[PDB]
């Protein structure tokens, strides 16, 4: 499986999570979606256009999983 | 390139 189709499959069940209530579960997921996203870029190559949107959506999950953790915590 | 969204919620 390919690093970033492994990315949105994490996040994919991240979101699913979050919405039944498991931020500790979606957040998990996020962290992991995001390094696997990060990885894509570094590790394979891809357009400017694929970067910006890795690296803008790295940023929006990311976010949530600050988020979540801090009123978690 | 096909990306989801995160889901919008009304959570603290």
């Amino acid at each position: 499986t390919s690093t970033l189709q492994k990315a949105i499959d994490l996040v994919t069940k991240a979101t699913e999570e979050d919405k039944a209530k498991n931020y500790e579960e979606a957040l998990r997921l996020y962290q992991h979606a995001v390094e696997y996203f990060l990885h894509a870029i570094k590790y394979e190559a891809h357009s400017d256009k694929a970067k910006e949107s890795i690296r803008a959506k790295c940023v929006q999950y990311l976010d949530r999983a600050e988020k979540l953790k801090d009123y978690l915590r | 390139i096909e990306l989801p969204e995160v889901p919008s919620e009304p959570l603290p």
